């Protein structure tokens, strides 16, 4: 299953070191964690929760934060950013 | 758990 991320998503896939436009969407939810661990923008308390509201993030979820464990609400954010 | 530990789940 090959996607490729709309601009947005593809901007902060790239701020982390992926050098392509096409992504399995493996590769997609690597380069998103290791730009959520990077920025650190998970709680220090509760790890899975993620605050994205002043972040590019926000902008592409839509949403001001999300926990790591709604999987689909995640893989619904990539597909919806995807072209 | 840590955040590596929760994302590595979607990497599962």
């Amino acid at each position: 299953t090959l996607v490729r991320p709309k601009p947005l998503l593809l901007k902060l896939l790239k701020s982390v070191g992926a050098q392509k436009d096409t992504y399995t969407m493996k590769e997609v939810l690597f380069y998103l964690g290791q730009y959520i661990m990077t920025k650190r923008l998970y709680d220090e308390k509760q790890q899975h929760i993620v605050y994205c509201s002043n972040d590019l993030l926000g902008d592409l979820f839509g949403v001001p934060s999300f926990s790591v464990k709604e999987h689909r609400k995640i893989y619904t954010m990539i597909y919806r950013n995807l072209v | 758990e840590t955040f590596e530990h929760w994302w590595s789940q979607l990497l599962s």
